């Protein structure tokens, strides 16, 4: 029934961005996993930094809505305020997409570290099975997973019985 | 046993678009267009005036409606519709090169220019500029010959501005219904007005002759302005059809001005303004309009453009 | 055994260039800048007038060139360079400024503006403008004293915009060669033509002198004009050196206006235009004309930029 | 003689962008990836469709081809122009440029996704040989291959005979 | 045994910006907005014209600051704060489109226009104008009723351009300080300049009256010019108040012409000039001056922007 | 004490960007890869041409320092140059952002392509420790690790070995 980031997202996962979801003897649960989490918040909130800006400078009118200018000097000036117009519609759009694109390849690739380094945690105790979770060939009860997420798992202390059990 | 490796997801997620994909869903998204108008200018922390039937040319020459603004202050100058610069008709020439000037200007501090009159009348006056009866531009002297048809000598007024800053210097020409008033009023012949500094020399000709009435009057008087340097000298010299300054202004320092509909609001703060309003905003971009001023969001075309502040969205 | 997972490659691979790569090949690629133009006008599905020899102020006096224009209606109005506005020597003041009003106008309708006179010939005529023998402008008229050197009678016309549009109201100005052809025309003595509505007044005397022969001729009549809003009244006051209007002038919608050497063609249809045709084209670039008109891919200095469209190209 | 995409690409393989390229008893043969190769065509025309738009905005003549406007404005029109060319043109160069770049990876990023996926449907029973092809440690004819191909694979079929021989 | 991979770092990181992060330490980084400026006018390869106290105009018209410079040539020609066009007062109508058309033109060839006079003076001169003693602009003459208060005869003077190049052809009108200087210097009655080609035709009236003294005196000349064609002919019509050309002007080639206060280098080589100096970079940015010209890194307004040139800087 | 890329970077690697650093019988040592650090470097002096660039475009004075043109020009002028200097101050943060996140992400990228190179050429002789480093479960004298670094060893030599070694 427990599957990964492969097949698909977890709406029951609340408390974070990602996270770890196991099934032993005494059951299923879920913990977010608060490092990377707050790696992938905080590179969000660097762009929005970067985006949310005022420009300081300063525009004044050199038009009238009242008292229409002289026809010549207003073609000018239109001509020129459509052609910054464009200029930015293009600059916005492009931006917006180019960074919506940068975004989710960043969240992508904040899963994809969290997942590697469990696997080399794990070493020769687990197979990959191809959803986005490892078997783990020995028991592993709470306190081992645990241990698995909070990154003191000792693959040593498993690896007799869990490299038989693979064989 | 097993552990596994996911990340969130919502039944809610958000349309955006990237690179390679329209409406790819993100679990959460923001605006970066604004939209949202506050129908108010909001003026709070700084000294605003609102001119009302005063139009922003006329603080210089002074018609009635001007009369409280003749050496105004402020860091934001508002603009009405119903404002109007003139009482007799006519205008500014050059009028938005001045308007542009006045708008930064911080207001305007008159000075005195010391001109004094012998062998004419001062005095010229009309029912379109009415305060207690008929008045004139409160800045200006309309100089006519001493009687009817009485000749008007060839005069020549001469004033240095003395202060470290440009002075704002305006006079006018008067354009008669028809040679036959311009004679009246000024004496018969060729008139002429020349005025020059070192670097200025123009000549007017009035140019009389029938058109519509105004306010029942044919006649027009025609502002022009020139800004003469520290100390420089401007001369004027003329036989007739001549509106003489009475006081230079200076500019007082710095500020903004907008054109508006709407009313003042003392209570919000923003530097973004345009007719219609304020523009509070942080984001970077602004769909409301393309002439807004002060230091505001740049003006795009595209209504909305959401910018992705989360993962995709992978629902089950 | 064995599995393998591969990509495709070809041995025709295109060269591309990438943020930290000049001419990377790639399997796929297509242009971004356009190139390509069509050598005619495509007008398709829109009313068009080629000018031909008809200059576009043209159409608003007449000259015999633009005979067959002086109510034209269109969406694209195309000017040529052998298009004179002019039949009598002379041009417009500000002349751009309307050629820029009457690209866009989508025509005009002309409106008879009701001037007669009495006491003066009203039949001048040069062979400048020909048509069945010596003629003039078919819109205005050219008014002389009734007998060669006879005074001219000091002479008053208004006309009232009854419309709800503004009318284009033009007239001319007359520089004779010489003081003595301007005397046998207009009789002896200052002339002097004064222009009014409620926004506008000017003064114009001719200056009679000899000028370099155009068409045989020294003379020249300079037109001017100005927009009459609606209910305004303009007046014209003049005693001689007047060229004046038969009629006004209404713009009727909306049009683009061009400047071509090609011919026209009304089986293809096209928006981006310039001198030497029609850009069609769903590029974003263009690297034909930086001053091509319509709704244009955006002018670039680039000849060409390839746009992969496939992955990198690793043959063996 | 087989190799994968490590070493370079196909020229023979002309019904797809990737495939599976196998060798066993009954010979060599190659098949395209429906699915791999759709999804990288679409993120291609999903660019196209954003990069070939047309303005909608109609500019006008500001100037005279046959008769020449006042020089001063003329030359404010020239420099604003040529400003405004200068900004199409480096916007022009970057957008194919940083465009290229990223189409470039996102089809090499779709060849590992592929490459990956195969590797875990395969678990213990193959070995990477690094040219991006799997020795595959038991007789897999046609069936299995197709088996590989078309995600079906039960790697627990053959796990008995593929540990053994992997010593 | 064991066998790791890893990658360089330093201690001295250099912090950049990235799409997600301030100051993100890398190992190597480079700047590229250039703030180093040379404060000299780097001229190697160029004939360059110091024009000094000689105002750009003056080298048309030939007040004595510009005796040298008559004809120059050059490739870099350098305006001077110090530089004046004048020497009897006034100035150049439309003045900056002038500026700019010599600023780009490789100098001037003058070549005479051969106007000869009978029955008036062409030696007027003046203290303002000093060479030895008393004397006017090189290449124009200020022509002069015969006898003080004497009539001044009507004159037509007429030059064609037989080169294949556009002429510059420079006029001036003197505007005296009183009707009765005027009279002196022309004769009594009304004055006129006109002044036609094919495609020009404006007419001039001076209008005397007081201005301040500049260099002692309060009368003015100012100047008019106009394009020639090939061919074309340009025609004058006056009776006085008319200074006239003795010469025309023809552009060179091509040059480049800057603003500058500092001093010339021909030892460097450089194409980006502002008014304090050469900006000599490859950098694609500059924040020195925005109104550099030449071939310039394109002006913004930060002072700095460093690229990253090694990778994410991870020390232990 | 030896750790990899994914504890920290090498201060005391100096001829190279990217390295091997190793433990045997006979010490440590480190070497530089010629071939990774040179393709980093190429696609840096890539990025640096381009951006390195002069504009061609000629502009003039349209302006006047000494004499100040007729207002409503010179606000039309100042008016369409600031706008312009708006363009190019958000072109060049941009560009600049842009580039050093690719720089930044092309570089890691470099160092995983060589660590998954050297992972494949060791086989079933080597586990991974999680720093960046392989156990290689034979004895691999110096001579042994040169022909890991430059890419001849051949695991089938030391498979027998190392397997029994796992184990
Ligand atoms: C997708 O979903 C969530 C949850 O949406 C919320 O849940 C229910 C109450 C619904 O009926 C929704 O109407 C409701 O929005 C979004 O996060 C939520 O955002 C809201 C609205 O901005 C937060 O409300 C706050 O409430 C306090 C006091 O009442 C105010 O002071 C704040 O100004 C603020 O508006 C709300 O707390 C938050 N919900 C939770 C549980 O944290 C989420 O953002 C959304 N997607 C997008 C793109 O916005
Ligand atoms: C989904 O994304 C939106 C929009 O980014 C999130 O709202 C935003 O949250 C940020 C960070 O918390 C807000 O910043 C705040 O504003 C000011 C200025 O920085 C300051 O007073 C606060 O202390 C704080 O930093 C930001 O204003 C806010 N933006 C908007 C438009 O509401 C929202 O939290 C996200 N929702 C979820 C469920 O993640
Ligand atoms: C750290 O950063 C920079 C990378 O920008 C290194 O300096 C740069 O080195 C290159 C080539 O090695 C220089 O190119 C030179 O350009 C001239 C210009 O005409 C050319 O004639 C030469 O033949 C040469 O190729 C480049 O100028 C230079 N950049 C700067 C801004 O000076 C620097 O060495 C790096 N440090 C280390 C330790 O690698
Ligand atoms: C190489 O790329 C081009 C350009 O994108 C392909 O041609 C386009 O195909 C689309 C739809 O698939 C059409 O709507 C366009 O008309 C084509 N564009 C152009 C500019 O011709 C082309 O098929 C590709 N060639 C191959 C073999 O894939
Ligand atoms: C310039 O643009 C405005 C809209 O901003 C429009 O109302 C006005 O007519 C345009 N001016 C001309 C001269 O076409
Ligand atoms: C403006 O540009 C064109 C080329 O587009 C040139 O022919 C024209 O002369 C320019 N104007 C001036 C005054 O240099
Ligand atoms: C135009 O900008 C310059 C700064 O370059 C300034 O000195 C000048 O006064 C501005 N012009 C006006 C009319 O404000
Ligand atoms: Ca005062
Ligand atoms: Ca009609
Ligand atoms: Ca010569």
């Amino acid at each position: 029934a427990i599957a990964g980031f492969i097949e698909n997202g977890w709406e029951g996962l609340i408390d974070g961005w990602y996270g770890f979801r196991h099934q032993n003897a005494q059951g299923e649960g879920t913990a977010a996993d608060y490092k990377s989490t707050q790696s992938a918040i905080d590179q969000i909130t660097g762009k929005l930094n970067r985006l949310i800006e005022k420009t300081n400078q300063q525009f004044e009118l050199i038009d009238n809505e009242f008292n229409e200018v002289e026809k010549q000097i207003g073609n000018v000036i239109n001509w020129t305020r459509d052609s910054i117009t464009e200029v930015w519609s293009y600059n916005a759009e492009l931006l917006v997409a180019m960074e919506n694109q940068h975004t989710i390849d960043l969240a992508d690739s904040e899963m994809d570290k969290l997942y590697e380094r469990v696997k080399r945690q794990l070493r020769e105790n687990a197979e990959e099975d191809g959803t986005g979770c490892f078997e783990i060939f020995h028991k592993c009860d709470d306190d081992c997973m645990a241990s698995i997420r909070n990154n003191t798992y000792d693959h040593s202390k498993y690896r007799e019985e869990a490299m038989q059990n693979r064989i | 046993d097993k552990i596994c490796l996911g990340h969130h997801a919502v039944s809610n997620g958000t349309k955006v678009n990237t690179l390679t994909e329209r409406g790819v869903e993100v679990v959460n998204a923001t605006e970066t267009v604004e939209r949202t108008n506050i129908p108010r200018i909001c003026s709070k922390g700084k000294r605003t005036v609102d001119l009302g039937q005063c139009g922003l040319l006329g603080t210089i020459t002074g018609p009635p409606q001007c009369d409280q603004f003749l050496e105004f202050s402020a860091d934001l100058i508002i603009e009405r519709r119903e404002g109007s610069d003139v009482c007799y008709p006519g205008k500014f020439v050059n009028e938005e090169a001045l308007r542009q000037i006045l708008r930064e200007s911080g207001g305007i501090d008159k000075e005195a220019m010391g001109f004094t009159y012998s062998g004419i009348r001062t005095n010229g006056a009309t029912s379109a500029c009415r305060r207690s009866g008929s008045s004139f531009y409160a800045e200006m002297k309309w100089l006519l010959s001493n009687t009817d048809n009485a000749a008007f000598p060839q005069m020549t007024k001469s004033y240095k501005n003395t202060r470290k800053s440009p002075a704002l210097i305006v006079w006018g020409i008067h354009h008669s219904v028809s040679t036959a008033e311009q004679t009246k009023l000024y004496g018969s012949g060729n008139k002429l007005v020349t005025v020059g500094s070192s670097n200025y020399q123009q000549s007017f000709v009035p140019s009389p002759g029938a058109r519509p009435q105004v306010n029942g009057l044919s006649g027009r008087i025609d502002f022009h302005w020139l800004m003469l340097n520290p100390n420089d000298t401007v001369t004027f010299s003329f036989n007739g059809a001549f509106i003489a300054p009475d006081r230079a202004s200076f500019l007082r320092g710095k500020s903004m001005g907008i054109q508006s509909g709407v009313q003042v609001d003392a209570n919000c703060e923003g530097d973004c303004y345009h007719s219609g309003g304020t523009i509070i905003s942080n984001l970077p971009f602004q769909n409301i309009d393309s002439r807004a001023v002060g230091k505001c969001p740049r003006y795009v075309k595209q209504r909305s453009l959401l910018l992705a502040t989360g993962m995709k969205n992978v629902p089950e």
